[PDB]
């Protein structure tokens, strides 16, 4: 439950693996940003562990305490079924906080490519801002980084994802909700 | 400024009116500091989140943060976290461990009692180090939560807790063992007055009931067994308070909406098996069917809000008439098996959170009235609290208490009776039960 | 309060003096909400937003938000888009076709009326139905816009605008066929106080003769020409209603200042061939050389502004004493040539737009006045709004009403009068023409 | 006209041409962001249409009038000669809005290349946040995707636009103009 | 609201309390900006950054926006950035050269001494231009610094500071060249209270020598040694002017603690050589040790602030209670050597800027003091000034005035006394020296 | 003493120079991001210039001035001297702005290479935005640019730092402090 700097590989993964991650990344954005949730779902693999820990003000002393743990509350700790009711939940005719709709942005930079003892199974880590707007003037910026494991696949995209954690740059959260996706 | 005339107006229990003007009136918020949050009884958290010594949480009360430290001797103090000097905060982060809490501005140091016990520089400048401490703020607990108030006069906590207490109970008091607290508390910030908050967990299951949460529901049921078959519950009723505004309610007889909210193994735990009649034998004495009783919502006025059968428990703290921060977080039976206390977690996580698939739909109702209620027009006219109006009995078989049917605004009609009389009698001798 | 007395110590149209403190204000601007936009006759729109049965459009009138929506009967109501019981937002869209809106919430059911139909749970919590649908506001048609006003005592449409509707009729009309709007809807947020936005198009001229819109009619200009071969406009005039602080400015005999914003083919189509020969016929009882006028300015008092021969039309929404909302869209004669609709959108996207290259000018000095405003000894001293003082005239040859030059404050004096007196007088009995 | 999901190529482009285009916009971005809008502006094809559609809050049932159509009122929807116009204004001396100038940034990433019926003639997709600072402490945050006809040219940077529309993540504007070039 | 009965006991000077209200009370700010700001000498800058003919300065007095600019006579004029036609701002950037002011709005012309030279279509539309010019303020130069005032009725500048004069002049007045600022005026906004800015260089040295700069301490001290090996300073003194409100606070006989700050070769320039020298042999009239003084702090009241040593120099602009703005510049003596200048000029990059390895701590302070006066119990009781009571005299044979010790808040008393002075007497009379 | 456009040379970077330099900025990001002063602080060079200047509000005329010059004050001007002290600073305990400390995203793109008449030693333009969030509910964001110096290094990263001028978009600091590094 303590996270530290990103472990990159010493040799850089070639030019084409970083691409390859890159787009995917995009393609994943452009999903997202134009709510194809269930092409976005189709993603996750059987597996998937979705997690999202609470950070809090330590002292320096105190400082592995950063991150909330695994038999702690999360703003997110998910598996292939809750991530589904959830996807079930966002796409409800329904469901108040998305209809009408938010308007999304998710800007992908920083892409690290290390390279697992499995391979074509990747440890990915990248920087993100998500772009929140909403009702008629309502904005909330997000910024963080993500840390995935992606397993190559033949969807359209070229890649499943099998765990992501989430280092959201939050103690409270600035925003009323979290019904986006990281 | 505001008469206590004019605020005796501004609730109406006998038609069931409320003037739309409190859930946002400056004066009216600033005059509710003064008069309910610095007199009332607010929820801290749980024991569980301070057991060693020194152990400390940095809260609120009100707009007043605060630090909740373990003592020496096993006690509770809780005081202001602002140095009497010239102000600064003394305890800097969220949660941890003390020995000491230094002022880091001019160096008065302080330990975890809360008390002054040195100034640098004393002799060459200077005064008494006992009396220039940290507002210090009475301090009780009830089955587990820890509350605390600044206000000498006020009754004591398990007075002014009143007969709700047999509520409380049908979460916290379940075992011998008690109640712990998983750690982490949630936080997020939402733009909508604290009463709607307060009054959504006091008397508000017609939400459920209706429109609300139809996609929570959706979303926990196979793609085989679509919502084109629903089936909303009926019966179930409803708490309010002797005193004090607080109030709850509940569904009798209806496992439907528990095993769609919070799954099979949680179900069979509230409800079947040893662990669920230990806990109806331990508050049978009051006649409670507690076993049969799902899905129950619960206020403790002003703030303290919780779901005794699911779990999640939370502050709203005021942060003027639009904003509020819900701290929240999750308790369990500390004796209770541990793929419980997993699916207890999982749970609180799912549904009731910022990104919840129950909570989404709960904060944008009150998002929404907050936005409207910026205009002359919508803040002119009188809203319809009339549910369940003198329906309400005075005595019940299976449940004590002043009580109603499960949808009705018995509890609320309560809640805002009891903040117009904090509003409007400045002497405790009047407010007393 | 701010007695009637000192209200009128604000606005001296006599020695043409203004009190800067009407733009910066609090307790002012919660007086206007009352007193200016609780009364007043506000633009929502344009019957053609909402042309079939269900159509709506979710807008504004001060800070309350209301639902335009078409009706069977092919009338159109504006109720406030509250939820009576708690405060819900009923219409949470901004505009398309509803069968019937559902409160959120609880579940109260209303239809496109705004009559509430069905309370789910009334027998077994409840009260008249037909008395808990969101306040309905009066609602009146001029040649296609649609104006509401919650004051069942105030004047009347064709009353309150008196006067001012010769004027109004050069853009609404010009044809039998009337005017459609095109579609969209553009919103942005200024930081200014309305008054400053609407006073500019009641009386304000001064700003396009001078050097507000150089840049702007740079880009209006071929590129092989600057500001050298820029002639400006001298000869026009000035409107000031006879009652209802509304205003107009145009000027004659100046056809290069139009097609600087409109370009060749809509200067043409408003000043020469059969539409335009139209229109001067169509407006022959008001004896104005229609032909004649561009550049003109309006404001319908308090906040409906509009651009004639260029027909960009909005609706400065108050949002405090320190910014508005601009609703803004426009307008094109409806049996106007398809090349003509399309320069028409084609030149106000251009011109008057939150990138617009004459409205960042118009934004911009509004902008700053407004910080300036922040300071004590900024708002200690009058403004001058002298020009033009007593040049007026009741009896022009070709212009009906109170009539000066177009370099005038005549019509900006008229505008804060009425304002003032509105904000004195309590009572339409003293208030109406 | 609707909008949805950028239709990327499943052949993503070479690693040479995903260069080319990122290098592109890093350039064009370095441009406006230090006001050479003159050099930008003559990156513009006299057949260029710039165009920044309205967005509305719409209930899933009428999502497909999210954006203003060709025949509606828009942010923008210009010609060489408007565009010519608006760098005219800002170029100014005596444009007010402008002068003194705002400090833009013009953050580029996501960047999709697609390929079309006309040789070195490309669609791209990309997002962007543009943050506008002015005056004392005026901040805008803007965010959202643009979508390029790109083609290759004899001229400074590589390539010259055809056509840009850009999808703002916005309903109602918070910003008090649009006084800077997406 | 607050009659001059409250005012009185919101400070007491005698038992040493501070009411918290007075940082955060919005009405007491709005009562401020009059009684304060509005008569009170402000510092703009200094005399070189306006040096030749038309040079200007965009600055605030208060939250009014005023230009300072230099005119052919070689004087000194200020005026509020405000035309009074509309109220748009005049000069429309931070600093450079005017040869004329014109109004973007409606081109009202100025020449560079405020006074109105052109209104386009005067006889056309109108009034004198002598009397519609933007409000002057009252201007005086003291060594370089430039103030500013609104008051015709307030006492002059030398008046004002008084008693105050001599501990400016350790900066000042140094050499017969006179000071000069460095290039560049660095701006950053800070959310708290500007009185408590004011005061920390008034009478808070108490910070310094205690917990605050720890962590700068350790910036400035070689790599090879820790905070252990080495000892805060405690000889100096504490001055408070006889009128006004001012404070200077030092240390006496310890150059090591300003070594710490400034680097070897500046404080070598401080404390030996011929230009120090030069100094007291200068500074003879106030019989003052000025070579053994050493981290002087000082505030002219209310906003204008500097530390003589290190020559970084701010006024605090007030933007509400809850805010303010730090506009901080850095002065060299005009003869002092390059590599002196350029020391100054890393130095307080280095440690008085927003990020300075000093500065950062001073703020985050008075940051979460102010995230704590929100609340009410943090706002009840009063705060300890306590410090050094009764122990400053009239007569010490080095320091001139009302002396006492370092680790005093006398100066504070002092401060928050003549705020309380300007906030009740009304007429200058009264108040004068 | 004004910036303007970056001077991108006509040949790009190769592309597998590209992307060393965009892993260089990205680890970075990541070291500054989770704390590792010490980490970074070893990638400044000995004769490191770490610079960034005050923007002014000029009239367009005047739009040389927009930047302090070199013998005025700044944000930062610094030596590998000064910038130790400061390390010494943000991780100290008594180090009260950054104890508890913030949690920072150092989003990079828009990077532009240069080679320079040195071998080894590249000149390099990219963008920014920082994200510092802290304490309870404060956020602040920072956008901006870089150029810098680099030199290719027998380090973790692959490049030291020789030089970093950061043009931050902002004339009037918004935020309290700086406490976060560029
Ligand atoms: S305020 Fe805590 S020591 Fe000065
Ligand atoms: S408020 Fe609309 S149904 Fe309850
Ligand atoms: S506002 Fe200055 S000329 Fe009108
Ligand atoms: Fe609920
Ligand atoms: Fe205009
Ligand atoms: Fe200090």
């Amino acid at each position: 439950h303590f996270f530290k700097t990103f472990e990159w590989p010493s040799k850089a993964a070639g030019l084409e693996l970083q691409n390859e991650i890159e787009q995917f990344y995009y393609r994943e954005a452009q999903l997202l940003d134009h709510r194809a949730y269930e092409a976005w779902f189709a993603l996750l693999d059987k597996d998937i562990h979705y997690f999202m820990p609470l950070r809090t003000n330590r002292m320096i002393r105190e400082g592995e305490l950063e991150y909330s743990g695994d038999q702690d509350l999360a703003h997110f700790d998910e598996t292939h079924e809750t991530m589904y009711g959830r996807i079930r939940k966002v796409t409800s005719d329904v469901g108040w906080a998305e209809n009408p709709p938010s308007r999304t942005r998710h800007l992908v930079s920083n892409v690290i490519v290390k390279e697992t003892a499995t391979p074509d199974t990747f440890e990915v880590n990248s920087a993100f801002i998500l772009y929140r707007n909403r009702l008629e003037r309502q904005v909330d910026i997000f910024a963080g980084e993500r840390r995935d494991v992606l397993r190559r696949a033949d969807n359209n995209l070229g890649f499943s994802i099998a765990k992501r954690t989430i280092l959201l740059d939050a103690s409270t959260l600035l925003s009323n909700n979290l019904s986006m996706f990281f | 400024n505001w008469t206590p005339e004019a605020i005796r107006g501004l609730v109406d229990q006998e038609k069931g009116l409320l003037d739309p003007r409190i859930y946002a009136d400056q004066s009216l918020y600033e005059l509710e500091l003064e008069r309910v949050f610095g007199r009332s009884w607010l929820l801290l958290g749980h024991e569980s989140h301070v057991p060693e010594t020194g152990d400390f949480l940095a809260t609120y009360m009100g707009e007043d943060p605060v630090v909740m430290v373990r003592q020496k001797d096993k006690s509770i103090k809780v005081f202001l976290n602002q140095c009497r000097h010239r102000g600064m905060r003394i305890c800097r982060s969220d949660a941890g461990n003390a020995k000491a809490f230094t002022c880091s501005y001019h160096g008065w140091a302080y330990d975890i009692a809360g008390k002054l016990v040195n100034v640098p520089f004393e002799k060459e400048a200077f005064f008494d180090k006992a009396e220039w401490g940290p507002l210090q703020a009475r301090v009780a607990t009830y089955k587990g939560l820890v509350f605390a108030n600044w206000d000498v006069q006020a009754p004591d906590l398990e007075t002014y807790l009143g007969d709700a207490r047999p509520y409380m109970d049908v979460m916290l008091d379940r075992t011998p063992a008690g109640t712990v607290a998983i750690g982490g508390m949630q936080k997020w910030v939402i733009p909508c007055n604290w009463k709607f908050a307060a009054e959504q967990f006091c008397s508000d299951m017609y939400h459920a009931g209706t429109t609300t949460h139809l996609s929570g529901i959706l979303a926990g049921i196979p793609p085989e067994m679509d919502l084109s078959q629903a089936q909303i519950p009926t019966k179930g009723n409803q708490f309010r308070a002797a005193w004090g505004g607080h109030g709850s309610g509940w569904y009798v007889d209806e496992p439907g909406s528990l095993l769609a909210v919070m799954g099979p193994k949680v179900t069979q735990y509230w409800t079947e098996g040893p662990a669920a009649e230990l806990a109806e034998q331990r508050l049978g004495h009051t006649g409670m069917p507690v076993r049969r009783m799902v899905g129950q919502h619960m206020t403790i006025f002003p703030t303290c809000s919780f779901l005794p059968g699911i779990n999640t428990i939370r502050t709203w703290h005021p942060r003027g008439p639009n904003e509020i921060e819900v701290w929240a977080f999750t308790l369990v039976d500390a004796d209770a098996p541990a793929e419980i206390k997993e699916e207890y977690r999982r749970h609180n996580i799912r549904n009731f959170s910022a990104g919840g698939v129950f909570e989404q739909d709960d904060g944008e109702n009150w998002v929404e009235i907050q936005k409207g209620l910026r205009g002359y027009k919508a803040k002119s006219q009188p809203l319809n609290a009339q549910m369940g109006l003198g329906r309400s009995q005075t005595g019940h078989p299976d449940f004590p208490g002043n009580v109603g049917y499960v949808y009705a605004e018995e509890a609320a009609r309560g809640m805002y009776h009891h903040w117009m009389r904090m509003m409007s009698e400045p002497s405790w001798a009047t407010l007393k039960p």
